[PDB]
Formats: structure tokens, C-alpha cells, sequence
């Protein structure tokens, strides 16, 4: 009876952080939910009743959340373990401290704690199976992702993949990571020894879905230099085997950008994740409680939606959710703990618990976090973000990219607020 | 306007018997389908021999002995006014050839191919837009594509192992692209200068990919040449036993010759104890009495007799010996 | 309550997971075995703290997904089964629980002859040199026409319903019994529907206005045969009877992944767009001409003394 | 010598006038790669034609005018010899070869009409060659006015009839619907444009990509999901293949369909057309001049069972994919001519609009 | 015209007779005697079997201007049987028969024939406190007919409305 599974949650993505800084990553919502709760659901998905949670910081942060969970509770069906270990500081560093502790049975699967799915693996999980125990058991990894466009917005130019794959066996004739690149080479110890007709693709996207079984964990012992799948991956091509899994059906990726997480909170709204869908409020609450309407929006508990403020496309609210009149917002999220002025116009923006804003705050393209405030006429331009109690007063018309949190030597404030110091 | 098709008089006649003279077999295969418009340039003594051959009509155009093979194109250029089919030399003619020139008429690029059964050739998973391509020698540099010619089609098959057919289903704006730019010769790698991605005739380049086999070029290419494409007509013997073979007008046909996967060419007295041969025999032979064969190409003016002895080694012309014991290596014969 | 609770999630997420299989038979059967054993697992001092428990059970699984409703009615038959049995001891403990798994066990018995009695039903409308139209199939309808194919002759058109397909699966189920089917893309239904003469649907939930939420394409070929005045016939049995009202809820068209829609391989179009499909339609009760249930036929507004009499009305707090 | 061409499978006793016939089959298996009868720049633009790229009637209008071009720029008529009659007897030849590569959309034969009016117009004691040029020069002046006069009147009619606040769904395809769409957006007009589909075909993502590109919003869908999007639209444009006496639209699949389920809930129908897209004769509905394309092309990817796979060995069974089709006149309300805004019924005036009476 | 159709097709022509007295049994009898299989019934049945009949022609005899026809009795009730079926209507009438008049501007243009052939003469009693009365020609709108048919060819319901002006100068309504 094989179901077994491991989640991860570390990553050290410093190009567009310090959001991760006391909200960290694996606390960081789409609309009042657990990012790690949809890795969860998925894992309901998968079929399988046990996974292994890896904390990276600030373990107590999950000791409250999986207190209050589903899985909390002992009645549930999909138990959930945990890891309690604040020493380690990469990708492979906790997979072999799992595998030296040694409580992983076979073919399981390992997943970052970011990515939202809705593919039932059991059509492709035993069909690995399959080529693992009938042909040799060297088929070690399967690495499953989806068939997508030539140039998708949700695939960013930082996690931008090409892979050569066989005719028909589906297996990786080569694999690259080409960010900062405009040109494409190719190795050459997969091409005569391959005289079956080759398969190179452009369009796929690399995930962190993998599923395997502990020959892998034995082969990072072997490397104590390997940190992460990609050198795992890249140790497969220097000679024990891997095939990938395209599918034509559903929407599996990740972030630890911001940017592709906008991509992937559009995706949540305009719903390409059905059956996964957020109104069937699937974590347990009433503090979710919204319905459907026209045009896919979404209504929450006590309203209160002003006289004239039309609100048209793709757009949800929490609780606690006071908006005045007269406003407009499209394809974004409001989340709860909000309080809105009059024009306060909103696109492609994100608030989260707690936060305020003024009357005519003119804003475009944001990404804001927990019980900020923001005054009047603050004109706020695209690719920027505000975090954990930003205090910003009038006719600030502020530039395009202005990280504003409590940081000094990285972020662009100071413990005061961000005007001036 | 389309009727113009001609075969290379080189390869990159007077040696390379399949059955015949090669460059017969493309011309009637040719002349199968319509062209009674068509010209067989020549290049040299071989020019006006042509009495066995039934013409609706022919163009035998000299030229001279020692050029490459865009030295025909520049040659030609003030006799053509149309699409080029041009064949050559070293190809086989055993497939269909219609929907390769209505391919040439459907998807409306100025070229197309016949890529049917160290060489690496990018298709797309549609299968008629060719990309690039990388072979055996030139191509020690690893292999490298571009970015946009590969973000703008987002998956690829490479077509490995395959030969080349130098076929060309050409219009006329390269071959006076061909008459500004005079330096490039070798039309079998002009083709790495395609440009499908970057302009004196927006611009599309094809191909086209029954699976039968192609011959190997370098002198000699019989292994195609043993070929039972659909012997015919002649006066017979009824006294061999034997079948999967061509009978011999004018010659000696009778009884104890056998011919598996051979012939009989003209005036060829085999009436004796003749052998199969698992190889060619050629005009004017006289080979019995234990004359046996194995990957021997027996020539014009053929001579093995009292109790010959030949394994795995070709025959030529100007041979005359009887205890002359071809060794399984093809020695000079 | 160990296995109640494991049941229940179990029932709960296949109902977040989705079709597949069929339909509510399946789906039904499923239900009553949650009702026969939540009445098997627990004690009671009264019948109110029972209300209480298969109340909160039925809101959970009603919360779960509202787009098929058959759970919902099953708990309403249930809950007039409970009804008149607590009527008729003061009309306080011994005789209930025995009578609920008798009377759930002949509704059993009911459900699983009702394609038989619609087969019954069958040879009275049709006829030879005929023709007739489908979208989309329950067993139900195949049921229908290759029993009424058993014995007599007619040439059956068929436009499927296709955000994604599944009239194909009908189409060739009955393309092997002998049925001579047309299937038909799902557009040009104008271009013959005045050449057919009959055409039958069968959906998948029918509602308290007596009107009806279908698949897919069902409203526009219904308004369509209005237009030819051609006799449209619902052939959906007494089980999908639901006491729900369109506009009172919330979006009873409710929405899949437009993957359904949309190949993925288009390029850099879809980020702008926010496409949208739903799984049913809406049809007024205006229209249709004839229900086809397991008794007999009955009118298109035969349907408040059905409730009235078939349910327990006071309870639409569901 | 003749050439002749065959049915494909199963075939509906209904449509004994129109048949069936399968994409997938040469047209040279029974003429060779020349052929002293048929031209080749015909037989290029045909097979360009037969094969399903050339998909607009405006685009297929001047491919084969071109085509004909092509055939009168250089045709040597022998002498001893007269012009007029010898040109219609080798060019309605290969008009059957055109009718038998794929059947007719009469707006080609109301150019091959109009090449007829050309032909017997200019005599023959004229001397030949610049009659030549000059018939070249009428054939191509008279489709540049028609097609692009035609969609800049159209157009110009089309800058005041879209309010603002409004929506619209287009359905359908060809270059003026997306010419009209964007020519109507680029001058300050605010409106999205939701974009409806059917299938096998899925044709109009051309429109809905030319959109997209032109940047206005959008959302998409398929007419058996029409009965959702009536309750939003305010207004429904509709493009139009062909225009039948009695104003019946002769049109794209689900056009009717479409029409029906607009004024079921009462939102205006408005259909464009243009001058030559006019036939002779006339129908009552679908069962006469209506073509079916491929039959095996209905097809979903789910899972590892195609539905239709296993189509050939059944012989009781039979399929239908109408695609051009129909409509009641007093549905249609009135078409965007070049003439201006003018009714349904009203349509067959341009009969004697050419004496002057 | 089912002369012509008949000759190369075969179909199934079904006729109600228009009888106040019949003469559609003389049609019957006349065009049966080249065997196209036809059926007759009586003229009270026709609303239900258009369910399945799929197009209807009428032989009418006079055509006004306005689009509307004056044709046989009986033609009424069928074309509103036909109107609440949706087939289509087509009318064979030739361009010759149109009339440029007008319904009410001519004061009752039906004409009443003797009630001889609907009470018929053997009555006994009964007669003499009961009107009754036939027409032969009827009235129906405009609005239902589709497709004429004529020498040139077919027409539009409307398009009558250009043949009467450019086939009778427009103030010759006063004869």
C-alpha cells in the first residue's frame, strides 16, 4: 500500500525580499488562507494519509497554525508530522537529515510548501511505479509539470526553463536553467546513444513536485556537496534514470517572487485550479465566508458596500471588510481587516489583515501586507511593496519600486515611517 | 508555369550499373508523371548515345568536366524559366514524388524535401517546418540554437537517422539570388544560409518529410542497386529454374543458370551450369559452369568460367580469367 | 461516532472532488447508506437532538457543493420519513429507528426500478419513420432510447453538450445496439430542428418553480424547439425533486477550470482575459411539455402538491 | 483526362445535391504535375484553397481572383480564333476544377459572373494585348474598391453605432469584423468585447487574438453556454457568409442559433455584408447548398479514449457537422452595407439599381 | 409545378380540399393518374398533422399589393396551423395575378356563392331562423408567407411591393 509524501518549506529567494522577514514564507496568505494548506489539500489529493512537514524559521508560527487546522485534529484522515530543528540552512540539508533519521519508507513525494495544484498523481504516481519494479529499479525520479505557453506571465524570466526529452519514453535527454541567457547550447553525451529521434521543448516550467522513493536519499549521501534538486538533477546527466510527466489538464507552479505569486493569485480568482476552488472553503472557519455573483467575484461576511461603488471583475473581501462608496477595483484581492475611503480605486493590489486606507488613494499595482495605513492622495505606481505597519501621509506621489519596511540597510525606511527620517 | 526538373551529372554514367546506367532509372520516374517539357543536362563524350531511351523529347546540354554543383545552376541560368525539381545522381526514386511538389504548392514556401528511410535536423512536431540542422564532421562545436527561433515554436523533433535524398523543389528567385551571390557552391550545405528568422523575390521555409532505403555514395551504391521494383519482355528459354530475376533479350538464356536477386543482361550465354548470385551480372557475359557469385557485380563483357570461384568481392570490365578466386574482401576485380 | 465521521468526510471529499463517476444514482445510493447508518450509530432521548445532528449534517454536506442537490432532497425524504414517524406515537422511543430503515429500504426499492418503469413508459409517444434529439446523456436517456429502439425503428440526431464533451460516450453506447444515430455538432441543431418532429433531453435536477437546471446547452436548444413549436420532453424521475428556487440562491451555475475552454497553447493572450463557463444552464418551467417521471406523465406545474405531499415543506431551512 | 473525385464514408440521404468529402486524399492522383488543361498557379491557389488556410471569403474572393490574374497576365489565346467564348469555354473548365477541389461560396461566383460581364464586353476585332491589360487592371480596381471601400464605409458607419459603457459579442470570422472592432476602439471608445466560439473548429481565436493585440478585454465562451452571457450583453454583432434573396444570412455555424438566443431574451441582432456577397437564387432553409467539412475532427483529449475513434468499422452510424447555414428573415433586423443602415426584407433592391431606373 | 417535381424526385404531397363544394378530389384524381402516392383528408384535420409535415405550398388565385394574398378558403386556419409549427410558407403564385387593391379599401372583396352547398336544400324546418353563408376567398396577412415564386424567380413577401410599381403605373387603382 504505497502512500507516503514530505513537504519543504525553505527557500532564499533575496531578489524581491524582506517580506520574509516576521510574516515569513510559510505563513504568507492569498486571501485570509494557507499557502501551505493548498500544498496540503494537494497532498489530500495525492491520496496519501502521511506527510512530513519541514519548518525552516519561526517554528512556533507553525506550532499555533497546525494547532488550529484540519489536521489538528486527531479525528482527521491525512496525518501530518513535523520536523523540530532550527540548525539548517538549505534545500538538501533537512532531505538528508530526514533520511540519516531514517523514518522514510519508499516512493513517497517531496514538494515546496508554495505550490497549488489540482493534478491527481495516482494516473502518473503508478505509472512510475510501474517503470520502477517492471523494468530495473533505476528509474529514479519522475520531476511532473505542466505543458504551458511559449511566454506565460506566471513562468517570470528567473525560473525560465528548456528541456530536451526522448521520442516516446518520455525521459530527460536534457534539462537547463537558462536565467540570464539569450542563447541555448547543448551538451552532447545524449545524442548518438539516443538514435531513436529527438524531443527538445521550450514549453514546460520547473516546479518541485517530485516524486521518488530512498534510492534518492541515498544518492545525497553520495554528494554531501548537493544543496538542491538542481545539482540532483544535474548529477543524473554525467554518466540512476529520470523521465518527466507533461499533462494537458490542470495548473501546478509555485513563488518565491512576488511576481508569479500575482500571476498565480489571478490564476486563484479567474479560477484556472477548479475543483480547488476558494469558496468551498475548504480550511475550517467562518471567517472565509463568501459566496459567488456575476463575473466571478466574491462577497464575504458584513459587507457593507457603498451607494454607487460598482466592483466589477474578479475580486473578493474577508471580514470585517468596511468599504465606502463610489470605489472601483478590478482583478485583485481585499483581503480582511480593510477599511476603504471614497474613489479609493484598487488594480492587481493585495490587502491583507488589519489594514486602512484614505479617501482617493489613487493606487495601482501594489503588494501590501498587515495593519498599514496609507492618507490621502498617495499616487502609488506598479512593482512595489509595503509592509507591517507603514504609516504614509499625503501628496506623496510615490516612484515605481520602494521597498518600505522596518529594515534599515535593505529596506528603503527606517523603524519611523517612510517619508522622510 | 512549373516544368522544369533536371538530375545532377554529379553527385556532391560510366561505372555505376544498378541494373542500367543509373541516371535512366530517375528519367522515366520522372517522365512517369507528365514533364513533357524537361531537359537532361549533361557535362564530355556521353551526350548523343541516346537511341535506347524513347524520348517524347530531351535537352542533352554539355558542360564542363571538372566543376562543383552550382556551376550547372550559373551554366543553365539562360535556359529556365520556371520551378526547379532538381534530382542528381546518388538518390533513390522510389516513393512518391506528388505530394511533395503539391506540398511545395500547399503550404507555400519556396522549397521542400524528401526526408524518408551524426546527423541532426530539427523538425517541428507538425512535421513539415524544418528548423536547422548538424551533421558527422562540420558540426564539433556541440550544437547551438537561438533564442527567438526556438521561442517562437515552442517544441522540435530531430530526425536523426537519415540521409540526405538532394532533392530541391525550387523556385526562381534563388536561383538568381544563386546568380548575384556567385561564391556559395555545394547546393547540399547551402542550407545552414535559410534565414527562416532575420530579400530580393514575411518569408517561410519548408520540407517535406515508401520507407524504403537509399543507396551509399561512393563509387558504387548496388546494394540499392538490387532493386524489385515493379522481367518484363524478351525473348526467354523456359529452362532456368529460376525467379526473382530479369530475363535477357538478344542473349543466351537456357537451362542450370539461376539468378536469385540478379539479371540478364544482353548477350549474356548463360545455358551452363550458371550459379545464383545474391548480386548483378551485366551485358555480354558468358558465366557457367560453377561461375559462382556473392556481392559481385559482374559488368559489361563478363567472363568467369570452369568452375569460377568469386565470395564477396565486386567484378568491373576487362575481365577474362577462369581459376581467378575472388577473396571475401572486394578486391580489385 | 468513529465510523460516522470517517463517512462522512469520505462522502465530502468525492463531493470537492468532482464528477466521475456518473451521476446521482451512485451519487444517491451513497447518501442513503450515510442516512441508514447516522441513525445506526448514535442514541437519542428525543427527536430533536436528532434533528439537530442530521440537520448539521445536512447543511456540511449542502456546504460542501450545491451544484447537485440530490444529497439534499434524499435528507428531505428522510426528514418526512422521520416527520410522520413521530407523528403517529402521539398520534416516545421503541418503534422509530426500525420503521426509518424500512422505510429507507423501500425507497430502495422504488429508486432501483425506476429505468425499468421509465423503459415502461417508453413505447407510448414514439414511432416509425421518426426522428429525435438529445444533449448530453444520463443513463436514464439511453435507457429510454434503446428500449424504445428494442422493438421499433427511428433515426436519432444528437448534438452533444461541450464545454467538454460527453454526448460522444451516449452516442456511441447506443451506436451498438442498432440505433442509426447522427451525432451532430453543437450549433447547427437550427439547421435541422425543423426537419425533427420529437425531441427528449434528460437532466439532471429539477426544481421547485418546475423548472430545471441541465447540462450545458439546454436552454438554447429548448427556446429553439419553442420556436418550431415542437414538443420538448424532460424525462427526469420523481428523485430530483429539490425545493430550491433560481435567483434565491447563490449562483446555481457555478464554474469550472477554463482548461475545460481554452487549450493552454495560445501564447500571451489569456493574462487580460477573465474567460468563464458554468456546468448547467437555466430553463424556465414554461416549457417544458411533459415530465416522463417513474408513475406516469404529469404536468410541467404538477409540482407544488408533489412538495406539499412528498415533503416535509416546513423544513426548506436546508 | 476528365477528372473526377469520390464520397468518404458513411453519407446522409438528405443532401443528395451537396456531398460529403474528406480532407485528407490528393488532388494529382488523377492528373499528373503538369497538366495541359489545368494551370498551375490554378491548381497552387486551389489546393491553397481546398486544404482549409484560405478561410475568409474575402480573403478566398482574392486569392481567386488573383489566381485568375494569374491566368489572363499571360494566356496566349492561338489565332484563327475567337476571344470571348474560347476564354469562358477553358475558364469554366477550371471552374469545375474549383467546384470539385471545394464547393462554391457564391460570392467567387459572383466574381466569375463578373468576369463573364468583362469578358464578352471588350470585343474581339480589338486587339488583344492591351485588352488584356486593361481587364487585369478592371478585375483588380474592382476588388480593391469593392473590399476596401466597402470596410472603410463600414467602418465609417461603424464609429457612431457602439455607445460607450456598453459591451458587444462577436461570432464568426473575417478580416472587416476585426477591422470594424478595432477601427472601432482606437478612438477613445471604452467597451470590451467578449468573443464567442463553437466547435469542432474553434475559429474566431483568430478575432479573439487580433483583439487581444488590439488590447481590449475580453471574455470567451461557447454558445451552448449563450444562455449565460444574455442576462450582460447590450447589443450582438454577427458576421455573414453570404446573403440570400429573401435576407436570409447564409452564414457561419451557430449564427441562427446565436440570433434565436438573442431575441429569446431581446438583445438587437446586427449582422455586415458588402455589394458582390449577393446570389440569384433562392431557399427556404439548410437542406439544399450547405457543405460538411471533416467528420473525424470531433474530438476530445481526456484521458486515452477518443469518443469517434473507431468511426470507419461501424456502417449504422452516421454523423453531421453543418457549417454553413440559415436564418428566418424577421429575426435579422438589418445589415451595415456600404449603402448605410438599412433593413432585413428590404435587401433585394440592388436587382435593377443598374440602369438608372 | 408537382408535375415537374415529381418526374426526377419522389415525395409525399397530402391535400385538404377546399370545398365549400370540393374540387381538391378533382385535383386528387387529376394529378393521381401519374402516381405520386397522395393522400386526401377532410379540412378539419390539418392542425394536427402539421406536426408532420415540414413545408406547405398554396394555390392561390388573386394576390393583392400589400404583400397579403386572397386566395381559396380554408387557406386561413392553415396558415396560422403553419404559423404556430414555424415551416415555412411559400405561395406559387406568377407575377401575372397580382393586383394592386387593397382589403378594406375595397368594401367586402369576398364573395358569398349560394348556401346551397353547405345547407344543403333538405332541411325541412329549420331554415328559416338561421342565417348562414360561405365565402370563397379569404384574407391572411402579410405577415406569414416567406418565399414566392414566379417567372423571374423568387421573391421576397415584400418585394411584391416593386412589382406592382414597376409593373403598373402607381394611379391606375381607380377601375
Amino acid at each position: 500500500p504505497p502512500l507516503q509524501a514530505v513537504l519543504v518549506a525553505d527557500s532564499f529567494d533575496r531578489r524581491f525580499f524582506p517580506i520574509s522577514k516576521d510574516q515569513p514564507r510559510v505563513l504568507l496568505p492569498l486571501a485570509n488562507v494557507a499557502l501551505i494548506d493548498y500544498t496540503l489539500e494537494f497532498l489530500t489529493a495525492t491520496g496519501v494519509q502521511e506527510t512530513f512537514v519541514f519548518c525552516c524559521w519561526k517554528a512556533a508560527q507553525i506550532k499555533e497554525h497546525l494547532l488550529k487546522s484540519k489536521w489538528c485534529r486527531p479525528t482527521s484522515l491525512n496525518v501530518v508530522r513535523i520536523i523540530t530543528s532550527e540548525l539548517y540552512r538549505s534545500l538538501g540539508d533537512v532531505l538528508r537529515d530526514v533520511d540519516a533519521k531514517a523514518l522514510v519508507r519508499s516512493d513517497f513525494l517531496l514538494v515546496y510548501g508554495d505550490v497549488i495544484s489540482n493534478i491527481n498523481i495516482t494516473r502518473a504516481l503508478e505509472e512510475h511505479r510501474l517503470r520502477r519494479k517492471l523494468e530495473k529499479n533505476v528509474s529514479v525520479m519522475t520531476m511532473i509539470f505542466k505543458e504551458s505557453s511559449p511566454s506565460h506571465p506566471t513562468r517570470c524570466h528567473e525560473d525560465n526553463v528548456v528541456v530536451a526529452v526522448d521520442s516516446t519514453t518520455n525521459r530527460v535527454l536534457h534539462f537547463q536553467k537558462t536565467q540570464g541567457l539569450r542563447r541555448f547550447a547543448f551538451p552532447l553525451s545524449l545524442f548518438q546513444g539516443s538514435s531513436d529521434g529527438v524531443e527538445v521543448r521550450y514549453d514546460l516550467l520547473d516546479c518541485h513536485i517530485s516524486i521518488c522513493s530512498p534510492q534518492v536519499a541515498q544518492l545525497f549521501t553520495d554528494n554531501f556537496d548537493y544543496q538542491t534538486r538542481d545539482d540532483f538533477v544535474r548529477g543524473l546527466l554525467v554518466n540512476n534514470q529520470i523521465h518527466m510527466h507533461v499533462t494537458a489538464k490542470e495548473y501546478g507552479a509555485r513563488v518565491s517572487n512576488l511576481h508569479m505569486y500575482s500571476a498565480v493569485c489571478a490564476d486563484v480568482i479567474r479560477r484556472w485550479v477548479y475543483p480547488l476552488t476558494p469558496e468551498a472553503n475548504f480550511t475550517d472557519s467562518t471567517t472565509q465566508s463568501c459566496t459567488h455573483s456575476r463575473h466571478n467575484i466574491y462577497r464575504g461576511p458584513e459587507v457593507s458596500l457603498g451607494h454607487g461603488s460598482i466592483l466589477e471583475e474578479n475580486v473578493l473581501l474577508g471580514s470585517g471588510t468596511v468599504i465606502g462608496s463610489n470605489c472601483f477595483i478590478t482583478n485583485s484581492v481585499i483581503g480582511p481587516g480593510c477599511h476603504i475611503g471614497d474613489n479609493v480605486v484598487l488594480d492587481q493590489t493585495y490587502l491583507w489583515q488589519g489594514v486602512r486606507v484614505a479617501a482617493g488613494a489613487q493606487i495601482h499595482q501594489s503588494l501590501l501586507c498587515d495593519n498599514a495605513e496609507v492618507k490621502e492622495r498617495v499616487t502609488l505606481k506598479p512593482r512595489s511593496v509595503l509592509t507591517s505597519q507603514v504609516v504614509v501621509g499625503p501628496n506623496i506621489t510615490l516612484p515605481e519600486g520602494s521597498v518600505i519596511s522596518l529594515h534599515p540597510p535593505d529596506a528603503e525606511e527606517d523603524e519611523d515611517d517612510g517619508e522622510f527620517s | 508555369m512549373e516544368f522544369q526538373a533536371v538530375v545532377m551529372a554529379v553527385g556532391g554514367p560510366l561505372l555505376p550499373v544498378g541494373n542500367k546506367p543509373l541516371i535512366w532509372y530517375p528519367l522515366n520516374l520522372l517522365e512517369r508523371v507528365g514533364f513533357e517539357e524537361v531537359i537532361v543536362v549533361t557535362t564530355k563524350a556521353l551526350c548523343a548515345e541516346f537511341k535506347m531511351k524513347m524520348k517524347p523529347d530531351i535537352v542533352c546540354i554539355p558542360d564542363d568536366a571538372d566543376m562543383g554543383t552550382a556551376d550547372s545552376l550559373r551554366y543553365i541560368y539562360p535556359k529556365l524559366k520556371t520551378d526547379v525539381l532538381v534530382l542528381s545522381c546518388d538518390l533513390i526514386t522510389d516513393v512518391a514524388l506528388h505530394e511533395v511538389v503539391d506540398l511545395f504548392r500547399a503550404y507555400d514556401a519556396s522549397l521542400a524535401m524528401l526526408m524518408r528511410k551524426r546527423d541532426f535536423i530539427g523538425v517541428d512536431s507538425t512535421g513539415k517546418r524544418l528548423l536547422f540542422m548538424a551533421n558527422e564532421a562540420d558540426l564539433d562545436e556541440e550544437l547551438v540554437i537561438k533564442g527567438s527561433i526556438l521561442q517562437k515554436h515552442p517544441r522540435i523533433r530531430f530526425h536523426t537517422g537519415l540521409v540526405d535524398a538532394h532533392l530541391y523543389c525550387l523556385k526562381k528567385y534563388i536561383v538568381d539570388f544563386l546568380m548575384e551571390n556567385g561564391s556559395i557552391t555545394s547546393i547540399r550545405s547551402e542550407l545552414i544560409p535559410y534565414l527562416v528568422r532575420k530579400s530580393s523575390q514575411s518569408l517561410d521555409i519548408y520540407s517535406f518529410i515508401t520507407l524504403n532505403l537509399a543507396p551509399y555514395d561512393a563509387c558504387w551504391n548496388a546494394c540499392r542497386g538490387d532493386r524489385w521494383e515493379d522481367s518484363s519482355a524478351q525473348i526467354v528459354s523456359k529452362h532456368l529454374v529460376g525467379v526473382d530475376s530479369l530475363i535477357g533479350p538478344e542473349t543466351q538464356i537456357g537451362e542450370k543458370s539461376s539468378i536469385k536477386r540478379s539479371v540478364i543482361g544482353s548477350s549474356c550465354l548463360i545455358k551452363d551450369r550458371v550459379t545464383i548470385t545474391n548480386c548483378l551480372l551485366m551485358n555480354s557475359v558468358t558465366v557457367e559452369e560453377g561461375s559462382n557469385i556473392q556481392g559481385s557485380v559482374i559488368c559489361n563483357n563478363a567472363v568467369i568460367e570452369k568452375g569460377a570461384d568469386i565470395k564477396d568481392c565486386l567484378i568491373g570490365s576487362g575481365q577474362r580469367i577462369e581459376a581467378k578466386a575472388k577473396r571475401v574482401n572486394e578486391v580489385i576485380v | 461516532g468513529s465510523e460516522l465521521s470517517e463517512r462522512i468526510e469520505s462522502f465530502v471529499e468525492t463531493l470537492k472532488r468532482g464528477g466521475g463517476p456518473r451521476s446521482s444514482e451512485e451519487m444517491a445510493r451513497e447518501t442513503l447508506g450515510l442516512l441508514r447508518q447516522i441513525i445506526t450509530d448514535h442514541r437519542w432521548s428525543n427527536a430533536g437532538e436528532l434533528m439537530e445532528l442530521i440537520r448539521r449534517e445536512g447543511r456540511r454536506m449542502t456546504a460542501a457543493q450545491p451544484s447537485e442537490t440530490t444529497v439534499g432532497n434524499m435528507v428531505r425524504r428522510v426528514l418526512k420519513i422521520i416527520r410522520e414517524e413521530y407523528g403517529r406515537l402521539h398520534g416516545h422511543y421503541a418503534q422509530l429507528q426500525s420503521n426509518i430503515i424500512e422505510a429507507i429500504n423501500e425507497l430502495l426499492v422504488e429508486l432501483e426500478g425506476t429505468m425499468e418503469n421509465i423503459a415502461a413508459q417508453a413505447l407510448e409517444h414514439i414511432h416509425s419513420n421518426e426522428v429525435i434529439m438529445t444533449i448530453g446523456f444520463s443513463r436514464t436517456v439511453e435507457a429510454f432510447l434503446k428500449e424504445a429502439a428494442r422493438k421499433r425503428k427511428f433515426h436519432v440526431i444528437v448534438a452533444e453538450c461541450a464545454p467538454f464533451c460527453q454526448g460522444h460516450e451516449m452516442a456511441v453506447n447506443l451506436s451498438k445496439a442498432g440505433i442509426e444515430t447522427t451525432v451532430m455538432t453543437d450549433a447547427a441543431i437550427f439547421a435541422v430542428m425543423s426537419r425533427v418532429n420529437k425531441v427528449i433531453i434528460g437532466t439532471k435536477t429539477i426544481l421547485a418553480n418546475g423548472a430545471l437546471r441541465a447540462v450545458t446547452g439546454t436552454h438554447t436548444l429548448a427556446l429553439a424547439a419553442k420556436h418550431h413549436s415542437t414538443p420538448l420532453i424532460v424525462c427526469a424521475p420523481m428523485f430530483k425533486l429539490s425545493p430550491q428556487f433560481p435567483n434565491e440562491e447563490d449562483s446555481f451555475h457555478k464554474f469550472v477550470a477554463p482548461e475545460e475552454v481554452l487549450p493552454f497553447t495560445e501564447g500571451d493572450i489569456l493574462e487580460k482575459v477573465s474567460v468563464h463557463c458554468p456546468v448547467f444552464d437555466y430553463v424556465p418551467p414554461e416549457l417544458i411539455t411533459l415530465f416522463i417521471s417513474n408513475i406516469g406523465g404529469n404536468a410541467p406545474s404538477y409540482i407544488y402538491r408533489l412538495m406539499s405531499e412528498l415533503y416535509h415543506p416546513d423544513d426548506h431551512v436546508l | 483526362q476528365v477528372p473526377t473525385r469520390k464520397d468518404y464514408g458513411s453519407k446522409v440521404s438528405l443532401f443528395s445535391h451537396l456531398p460529403q468529402y474528406s480532407r485528407q486524399n490528393s488532388l494529382t492522383q488523377f492528373m499528373s504535375i503538369p497538366s495541359s488543361v489545368i494551370h498551375p498557379a490554378m491548381v497552387r491557389l486551389g489546393l491553397q484553397y481546398s486544404q482549409g488556410l484560405v478561410s475568409g471569403s474575402n480573403a478566398r474572393c482574392i486569392a481567386l481572383l488573383r489566381a485568375l490574374q494569374q491566368v489572363i497576365q499571360d494566356y496566349t489565346t492561338p489565332p484563327n480564333e475567337e476571344l470571348s467564348r474560347d476564354l469562358v469555354n477553358k475558364l469554366k473548365p477550371y471552374m469545375s476544377f474549383l467546384t470539385q477541389c471545394r464547393p462554391l461560396s457564391a460570392s467567387m461566383h459572383n466574381a466569375i459572373k463578373f468576369l463573364n460581364k468583362e469578358i464578352t464586353s471588350v470585343g474581339s476585332s480589338k486587339r488583344e494585348e492591351e485588352a488584356k491589360s486593361e481587364l487585369r487592371a478592371a478585375i483588380d480596381r474592382y476588388v480593391q474598391e469593392k473590399i476596401v471601400l466597402a470596410a472603410q464605409a463600414i467602418s465609417r458607419f461603424a464609429y457612431q453605432k457602439i455607445s460607450n459603457g456598453d459591451v458587444i459579442l462577436v461570432y464568426g470570422c473575417s478580416s472587416l469584423v476585426s477591422r470594424i472592432l478595432q477601427e472601432a476602439w482606437t478612438e477613445g471608445r471604452r467597451f470590451r468585447v467578449v468573443v464567442v466560439d463553437s466547435r469542432p473548429w474553434l475559429e474566431g481565436r483568430h478575432t479573439l487574438r487580433s483583439l487581444v493585440h488590439a488590447g481590449v478585454p475580453a471574455s470567451y465562451l461557447l454558445i451552448p453556454a449563450a444562455s449565460y452571457v444574455l442576462p450582460e450583453v447590450s447589443k450582438v454583432l454577427l458576421g455573414a457568409h453570404a446573403l440570400l434573396a429573401n435576407g436570409s444570412v447564409m452564414s457561419r455555424v451557430g449564427t441562427a442559433q446565436l440570433a434565436l438566443v438573442a431575441r429569446a431574451h431581446n438583445v438587437p441582432v446586427l449582422v455586415c455584408c458588402e455589394t458582390y456577397k449577393f446570389c440569384e437564387r433562392v431557399q427556404t432553409d439548410a437542406f439544399v447548398s450547405n457543405e460538411l467539412d471533416d467528420p473525424d475532427d470531433l474530438q476530445c483529449k481526456r484521458g486515452e479514449h477518443v469518443a469517434l475513434a473507431n468511426w470507419q468499422n461501424h456502417a449504422s452510424l452516421r454523423l453531421l457537422n453543418l457549417v454553413y447555414d440559415v436564418t428566418p428573415p424577421e429575426l435579422v433586423d438589418l445589415v451595415i452595407t456600404e449603402l448605410g443602415m438599412i433593413p432585413c426584407s428590404s435587401v433585394p433592391v440592388v436587382l435593377r439599381v443598374k440602369s438608372s431606373d
